[PDB]
C-alpha cells in the first residue's frame, strides 16, 4: 500500500523495494546494463541501492558510481548503502576494526564518487573485534559525515542488542537496521527475531535474496538453464544447492505455488517478492536482476501485494511447511 | 551475561538477563510482558511503582526464590506488588504462610 | 508519557507527569508552584530537604492517595515534609488519624 | 526601549525587529527592491534575516544572499536564520531526518553563499523523525560550524520540551527559540504556552506574521486590492480567509482598533507591530514587506512602544474580545 | 629558581615572564621596536606572548603575527594567547557568545596568521550569556584545534567555579588559567582568592600589569613624563589615577620601597616585578614595555628573586600597609 | 603458531614480530639498508613498523615514510606506529601536553608523509601532565584521524590503569597497548604486572629490544666489535653495560643458553625472540636489524616457536635463574 516507508523507525524513508549489485554490477552484467537497470529503478521511484566493497572487488561500486555521476541524478534523492568487512587480502583488511571501518568506507566512497553513503553496514559480525571499538568506529564514520546511518547484516540479535546497549552506555549511535536473508524458505530469523528488536530498539529489517538467488523463479525446475546465476563460473556452491536432495525438495514447492501464482494472475517471482513485504516488519528488500525485463516483472510484486489475503497467506505456508513456531 | 536495568521510581536496579529467566511467567522473566516498560532511550525498564518493596523482588530471583518482606514495608502495600509483578500463586501463597 | 525527575538532596526519583497531575493542588503538582525548583541544567526539580521522607510523598501519588510515615522517619520530620509538599488539610488529617 | 534584547537566554543579541524573505525574496518583489529592502533595515540596526529553503524555491536563499555578498557587510554583524523541511520533490527531500537537514542546511548554505547561519529552525514537526534522530542532526551541524544554534517552529509545547529534554538525556545542545505566529488574532501559544518554556528552559519566542499577512494593515477593508498578497497567484487560501464570516468580524474588529492608532497618533500597522513587543516574552518580531515605504512605516512600531500604557492595552483587549486565559 | 613552569596545574609550560602587547604594538610602538622587542624576549627565553582582538582595533595582533611569521620561529616553542570580548562595534560583535567566541578567534586567528593560539581567554565575564553556552564555545574552538588551551580573565571566583563545574556537568573542558591584574597595589585576588582555585581545581595565575602600567617605575614622582603612557592621547583615566589623592599615596610609598630597591642593587621595577613571582601561586606575569631598555631591566627581576628573604617581604608589605586578610 | 594475532584485544591485527627503527633508519645504516629491510619484512608478512619523532631527531620517520611512498604499499596493509616525547629543544616542545601531543604527531605525520598512524605512543610517562589532558589529546588525535589507536610506553601499572580509568570517568577512548622492554634479562614487567592488565583491561603488550640491543647475539663474548652497536658513537651507555660486571654475568650466562640454541638447531637470538613470543600475553615483538642477514636470521624465530617444550622452558629458566615470582 505505502511505497516508501521509515527504515526502523528512523527518519530515513525508503522505497519498498531497492535494486542491489551484487553478482551483476561490475561482474555478470555490462554496465550498459547496469545503467539501464538503474534507470529503470530510479524512474520507477526506488531510492535504494545497495552495494558493498566485496561485490567483484570494487567493482560494483564504480559501476554504481558512474551510474550516478552520468545521470546526474540529485544526491538527495538517493540511498545509497554499502557494506564494510572484506576490502583486501592483507591482514587488516578485513574485519569490524576501527582502522578497517574507516579506511574500508573510504576506500568505497571514492570508488562510489561520492562524499557519504546513507547508510554503512557491518557486513557479517566480527569476533575479532571488540563491540565497543565497532561501534565507535560506527558512530565516528557518522560523525565524519561519511555515512548519515549505519547498520548491521548476519548478526544475531543479542549482537544487535549488545551495539545497541554499547551505543548507550557511551552514547553513541545505534545501529538502525540489520541487513538479513529473506525469502520463503529461510524465514526463522525475519519472521521470528527481528520483529522483537523493532519494537524494543526500533530496528528495522532490509532484506536480501527474495529470489534465493533465483531459485524461487522457477527456473531451476528442469536443471541449470545456461547463463543463470548458478551456472556462472564461481556459483558452484549455488548450483550445488539447487541441485540437492533439499534443493529439489524444493521446487518441487515451487510447483505447488505457482498454481496460486497463476491464480492470482502474476508471476511466481512477483509472488515471492510481494510475500516479502506482506508484513510491515520489512521496512524494504532488495532486489537482484539480470535483465531489464526480470526487473520490471519484479516490481510487479507491488500490484500483488493487495491480493494477499490472509487466507491466500495460511495456503502458501501450507504448500510450505516451514512456518516458524514464535 | 548480558545484563538488564530496572528502574523503580528512579532508583536503579541491575541484574543478569538469566536470573529473571528462572522465572518465566512472572512479568519480569516474560519477555512479551515486560516489553511494554521498556525504555529505548536509556536502554532500561522503568516502572513508576514503590521503591521499599522491589528489594525484595528482585532478591526473589536471585534467592531462587526466597519471597520475604522488608521489615520497613507494610503488609497491604508488598502484597499488591507481589501481584503486579505476576511472581504466581504459589510462591504467593508461600510468603503469605511465612507472613502468617 | 512525559517523565520527571526529582532530586531531593542527591537521591533521584522519577515518576511521569500525570502521576503528579492526579493531585494538582500540591506543589509537585501544580507547574507554578514546582517551577521555583527547578533545573535546567540537568532537567531535574531540586529540593534540599529530607531524604528518607519524600519516599512517601512520592508513594502517595503513585498510591492514589496512601499518606504512610515511613517507620524510620520521626513524626515531627515527616509531617513538616507533607506540609511543605503542600499534600492538603484533608490528606494531612486522614494522615494524624490513621497515625494516632 | 532596549532595540536590542537577547534571543531567549540564549548569548544570541538580535534586534526587537527582523526582516522576513517569505513571499517577497526571489518571488512577488524584484532583486533591486530586495536589496533596498535589507539595506534600510541593515541601516536602520535590524541585524535579523529570516529566510527557508522552501522560500521561492530556494530563490529567496540566492537572493538574500546576493544581497549580503554585494552589500560587504562583516558577517559578524549579521544574524541570519533559515528554516529546513521542506527542500524537494523527492520522498526523502523532506522532514527532520538526518539526511534531510544535513543535505538541506548544506544546499541552503551553498545558495546564500555562506559558511553557516547563525540559527537553523525545524520548519514544523516531524512525526516521522525520533526526535533523538533531529536534535543529534543539529547539534551535528552545529559542531561541523554549519549554525550556531538551533531552534524549532510551529512546535507544541511538550515538542520543545522534548528535544530539550533528549539534549539533556544525551548531552546535546538544546534549541534555544520557538519560532511562532503572533498577531491580535492568534495569541494563545506565544501568550500562553511559551512564557512557560521561557521561564523554565529558556527558549525565546521569535514570532512571524505581525500584520496577519497584510490583514492587520486594514488594507482588506473594502476587498482584494490589486498587487496585494492576496492577490497574488498561489495565494487564493490567504484572499479566502480574508473574504470569509471570520475575516470579516476581524476586518471590521480593525476600524475599531484604527480609532486607537489614529489617537496614539501612529498607523495601525505601527500599533500592531508594537502591540507584538509589549511584552517581554517575544524576543524579536520578523516583519514583512514588498515596498520600502511598508518598511520604514512598520520600523516605526518602536516609537508607539512607550505609549502602550495599560489602559492602552486592557482597550485593545476589549475590542478584540479574544485574550487568553493563562 | 624555576624559569619555567606549569600554567595552574596543565601541562602547558611557560616563562614565568611574558612579554604583552598592550598599547605598545600596532599602537605606541613601531612595528621595528615591536620586533626588536620580541625578538629581545625570545632569545631571552621568553616564550609568552599575550594579545587581545580589542588592542589597537586588531592592529596588535596583526604586529604580533608578522614578527612571529618573519623570525620564521617554531610554532612549536611559542605559547601565544589571545583574549576575545571586543571585536567590533556592532551588537553582535561583542561578549562571549558561542557567536562571539568563535568569529571572534577566527577573526584574531587570521589576523596572527596562524591556525591556532595556545590559550584563548574570555577577556572579561559576561552577564548576557549563559555559562554553558560560553563553556560550550571555548570546548568547541578548542576540539576545532583553533586553541589548545582557553582561561578566563577579570572573573571572580565563583565565576571560574561555575564554569569549571559547568564543564564537569557536561564533560566539556574546563579553564585553565585566569588573567588577574596584580602589582603591589592590587593584591586581594590574586593573594587570597585565586590560591584556593589553584589547589582545589588546579587553575593557575597569569597576572598583569606588574608596573600599574608604569606607575610602580616612579617615574611619575615629580608629574607626567613626556612620551609616557600617561601621556598619551586615551590615556587620561591613567593621568587621572596617577594625579589623584591615592595616585600620590602610592607614589609617596614608592620612595620608600625605593630604598630596599637600592639596598638589593636593582631597580624598583625589578623588585615589583620579582615581588610578583615571589609565590609559586603565580604562574607567569605579563611584562609591558615600549622600550628595548625597559624590557632588558624588566627581565632582571629574576635575579633578584632569591634574594627576596622572608624579611624582606614583610618590609616591603609594611610600606604598603595593604596586605590582604586570608 | 599464530603470525598474526590481537594487538591486546583491540581489533587491531599484527603480525608476532614488527620491525623498529630505532638506531637504524635515518642513523647507523643507509637509505638503501633501510629500504632492504623493510621490502624484506613486509614481503616476510611483517605490517608492524615502530619509529619515534625522537629516533635521529626525526630522521627515523622520514626514511620510514620514503620507503612507503616508493614501494607504494597499500596503507590498509601496514601498521605504522609512532612514539611521542621528545620532539625539540624548546621547553614546549617535550612533554605529554596536549600542545606537544597534537603538534608532535603531526609533525610525525609530516615527516612520514602519511595522514594518520595506527597506533600513537606516549613514550614515556610524564609527572608534568594531568592524565585527563594526555587522554583528552589522544583521543582528540584520533577523532581528528590523525591515529586509529593510541598506547603508553614504560608506563607502570598504576598508570596505565588510571590511564584507562580517566577514559572511561570522561568517555574517552583507553590505551589499547603498553611498549615495553622484553628479553631474557628484563622479565619482570611483562611476564607479571602487563598480563593482570591484559586480562583485566584488555591492553596488549607490544616489547621491545628482544636482543637487549644486540646483546643476547652473543657478538659481545670476546668484547666490543667493530661496527657493532655498542661501538657506534653515542652508545658508551651500552658499551659500558656490556663491560660490566653485570653485563659480563649475563654474557657468561649466554654461553650455556648457546648450548641449547645449538641442540635445537637455532641460533642464539631465534631461541632469545621465540623465547619472548612464547607466552599469548605478548602480541608482538619489535626487531632490530642493521643487516639484512640479521634480519632474516631474527624471523627464524618463528619456526623454533614449537620446539619451545615446557622442559627447555624450564632449562632456561635454570640458567637463567631470574624468573620473577607472580
Ligand atoms: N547483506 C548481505 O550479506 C547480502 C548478501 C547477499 C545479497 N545482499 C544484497 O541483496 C541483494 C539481493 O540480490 P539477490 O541476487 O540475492 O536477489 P534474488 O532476488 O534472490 O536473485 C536475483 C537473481 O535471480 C535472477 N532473477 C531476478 N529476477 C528474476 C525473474 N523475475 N525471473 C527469473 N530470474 C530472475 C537474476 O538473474 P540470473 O539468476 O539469471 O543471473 C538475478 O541475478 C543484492 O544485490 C545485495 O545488494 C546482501
Ligand atoms: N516559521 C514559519 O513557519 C514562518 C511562517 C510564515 C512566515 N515566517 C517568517 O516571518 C516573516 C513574517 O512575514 P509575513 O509576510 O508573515 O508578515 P506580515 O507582517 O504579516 O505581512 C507582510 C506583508 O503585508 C504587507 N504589508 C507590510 N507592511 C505593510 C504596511 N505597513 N501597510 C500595508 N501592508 C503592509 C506586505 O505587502 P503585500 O501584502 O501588499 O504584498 C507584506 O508582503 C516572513 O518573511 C518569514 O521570514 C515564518
Ligand atoms: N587580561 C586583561 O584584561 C589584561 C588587561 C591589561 C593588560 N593585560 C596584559 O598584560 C600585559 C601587561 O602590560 P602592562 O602595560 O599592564 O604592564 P606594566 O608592567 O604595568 O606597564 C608597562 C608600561 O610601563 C612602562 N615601563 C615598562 N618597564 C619599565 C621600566 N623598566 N621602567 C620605566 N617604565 C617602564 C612602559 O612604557 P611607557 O609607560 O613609558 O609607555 C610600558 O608601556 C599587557 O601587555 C597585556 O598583554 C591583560
Ligand atoms: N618504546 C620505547 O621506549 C622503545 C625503546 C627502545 C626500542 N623501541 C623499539 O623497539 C625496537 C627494538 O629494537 P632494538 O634495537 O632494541 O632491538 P634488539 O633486538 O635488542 O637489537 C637490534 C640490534 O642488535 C643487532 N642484531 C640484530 N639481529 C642480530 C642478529 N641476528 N645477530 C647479531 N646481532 C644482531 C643489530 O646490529 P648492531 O648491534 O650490529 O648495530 C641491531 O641494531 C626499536 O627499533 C624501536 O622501534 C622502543
Amino acid at each position: 500500500l505505502q511505497f516508501y516507508r521509515n527504515l526502523g523507525k528512523s527518519g530515513l524513508r525508503v522505497s519498498c523495494l531497492g535494486l542491489g549489485t551484487w553478482v551483476t554490477f561490475g561482474g555478470q552484467i555490462t554496465d550498459e546494463m547496469a545503467e539501464h537497470l538503474m534507470t529503470l529503478a530510479y524512474d520507477n521511484g526506488i531510492n535504494l541501492f545497495d552495494t558493498a566493497e566485496v561485490y567483484a572487488a570494487g567493482k560494483a561500486e564504480v559501476v554504481l558510481g558512474n551510474i550516478i555521476k552520468k545521470k546526474g541524478w540529485r544526491r538527495s534523492s538517493l540511498v545509497i548503502t554499502t557494506k564494510i568487512f572484506w576490502g583486501g587480502k592483507a591482514e587488516t583488511e578485513r574485519g569490524l576494526s576501527r582502522k578497517h571501518i574507516i579506511e574500508g568506507l573510504k576506500a568505497s566512497l571514492e570508488r562510489l564518487q561520492l562524499e557519504y553513503v546513507d547508510v554503512v553496514f557491518a557486513n557479517r559480525p566480527d569476533p575479532n573485534t571488540p563491540m565497543e571499538e565497532t561501534v565507535r568506529a560506527m558512530t565516528h564514520v557518522i560523525n565524519q559525515g561519511m555515512a548519515m546511518y549505519w547498520g548491521t547484516s548476519r548478526w544475531s540479535s543479542m549482537e544487535i542488542m549488545e551495539a545497541y546497549s554499547v551505543a548507550r552506555q557511551f552514547n553513541l549511535i545505534p545501529p538502525i537496521c540489520e541487513q538479513a536473508e529473506y525469502h520463503m524458505f529461510q524465514r526463522e530469523k525475519v519472521e521470528v527475531q527481528l520483529p522483537e528488536l523493532f519494537h524494543k530498539i526500533g530496528v528495522g529489517a532490509m532484506t536480501w535474496s527474495p529470489l534465493a538467488c533465483g531459485i524461487v523463479s522457477g527456473k531451476y525446475d528442469s536443471g541449470i538453464p545456461p547463463y543463470s546465476r548458478a551456472s556462472l563460473k564461481g556459483y558452484q556452491w549455488l548450483k550445488d544447492k539447487i541441485l540437492s536432495e533439499e534443493g529439489r525438495r524444493q521446487q518441487a514447492k515451487l510447483k505447488e505455488l505457482q498454481a496460486i501464482a497463476e491464480r492470482l494472475g502474476c508471476t511466481l517471482p512477483q509472488l515471492a517478492i510481494a510475500w516479502c513485504l506482506r508484513n510491515e516488519g520489512v521496512s524494504s528488500v532488495l532486489l537482484g536482476a539480470s535483465n531489464a525485463e526480470q526487473l520490471m516483472e519484479n516490481i510487479g510484486a507491488i500490484q500483488v501485494l493487495p491480493k494477499l489475503s490472509s487466507s491466500i497467506v495460511h495456503e502458501i505456508d501450507s504448500i510450505l511447511g516451514n512456518k516458524p513456531y514464535s | 551475561c548480558e545484563r538488564v536495568v530496572i528502574n523503580i521510581s528512579g532508583l536503579r536496579f541491575e541484574t543478569q538477563l538469566k536470573t529473571l529467566a528462572q522465572f518465566p511467567e512472572t512479568l519480569l522473566g516474560d519477555p512479551k510482558k515486560r516489553m511494554r516498560y521498556f525504555d529505548p532511550l536509556r536502554n532500561e525498564y522503568f516502572f513508576d511503582r514503590n521503591r521499599p518493596s522491589f528489594d525484595a523482588i528482585l532478591y526473589y530471583y536471585q534467592s531462587g526464590g526466597r519471597l520475604r518482606r522488608p521489615v520497613n514495608v507494610p503488609l497491604d502495600i508488598f502484597s499488591e506488588e507481589i501481584r503486579f509483578y505476576e511472581l504466581g500463586e504459589e510462591a504467593m501463597e508461600m510468603f503469605r504462610e511465612d507472613e502468617g
